[PDB]
């Protein structure tokens, strides 16, 4: 059961890493959108 | 898929352990005791 | 690129479904009836049977998209009847590479090799490097203050 | 050995798919950066 | 870890196969035997 538990833990951590990467990408895109909006406001 | 493989491995190991303990119990016993039933003289009873 | 991504995703889904399965543990009558009932045709009905194309281009001056309709039965701009339509490509990557080669946005202060490559790739851009018909900057809307 | 070979092939295919996805993401980010640079040049 | 798990599974498989073979071979031997009789036929008894 140790190998199965290790595999389950690896799957859980890779899922968590994928979710964290997706959240980071969403935050980066939101920051880019906010910067573009600020640039547009500065040149309005 | 990993969970299914884990459950299959668990059941396979459980079956292997059951077979091992059954064979160990058979070894401890002097003879292979098996159920018998027959209504006659001292003949060979049937094996279940 | 989007079509390639979609087909790759559909292939991935198909292979996942196959692995799961392996291991577990037609308007002819409608047209006739419409012709019989309505008994009238308009140009905006023949193109309804085929998918259309919408190319909106809005602006902050007025809240109204600039809807553009393109014919689907002809090999025009935006039509998809025989294959890949016009994409207007192969004219930006070279310019971007030339601009990023020396980290200078202005092509006038670039190397001779970059200028030669730009001239060869863009025949219409050779008339700007020779400095013909001088004009102050590039102001297409000069008629107003000129007059 | 057939099941082990199939598992190894699945691992190799999933690693290749992950690498292809990473390369596609890198290409997309590079294209976005080039487009932003071209937009900045057009408004320079 | 997966490679180690597969090697452990293979070694356990061959170990239990060897154990099953050993138990099957050991079950065959019985060694019951019977005591002496009152001379079989008329010239040769059945001794040890």
């Amino acid at each position: 059961l140790g190998a199965l538990a290790l595999l389950s833990q690896a799957c859980r951590r890779m899922i968590d890493n994928v979710r964290y990467t997706r959240k980071l990408l969403m935050d980066h895109t939101e920051d880019i959108f906010q910067g573009l909006g600020y640039v547009k406001l500065l040149l309005d | 898929v990993l969970d299914s493989l884990e459950t299959a491995a668990a059941e396979a190991e459980e079956a292997d352990a059951q077979s091992e303990e059954c064979t160990r119990t058979e070894i401890i016993r002097n003879e292979s005791i098996h159920p018998e039933v027959q209504i006659a003289k001292n003949d060979a009873p049937l094996q279940y | 690129a989007e079509t390639r991504i979609q087909e790759n995703n559909r292939d991935v889904l198909e292979l996942i479904k196959r692995a799961v399965n392996i291991v577990n543990s037609l308007m002819e009558w409608f047209d006739i009836c419409y012709a019989q009932l309505v008994s009238g045709d308009t140009p905006a009905d023949f193109w309804k049977r085929r998918p259309l194309s919408i190319v909106p281009r809005h602006y902050a001056e007025s809240p109204s998209p600039l809807i553009v309709v393109s014919y689907n039965g002809s090999s025009a701009w935006g039509g998809r009847i025989t294959g890949s339509p016009i994409l207007y490509h192969s004219a930006q990557a070279i310019i971007d590479a030339a601009c990023i080669n020396a980290r200078v946005d202005n092509p006038q202060s670039l190397h001779v090799t970059a200028r030669q490559e730009l001239v060869a790739r863009l025949p219409f851009l050779a008339n700007v490097l020779n400095n013909q018909t001088p004009l102050p900057a590039f102001k297409p809307g000069a008629e107003m203050f000129l007059n």
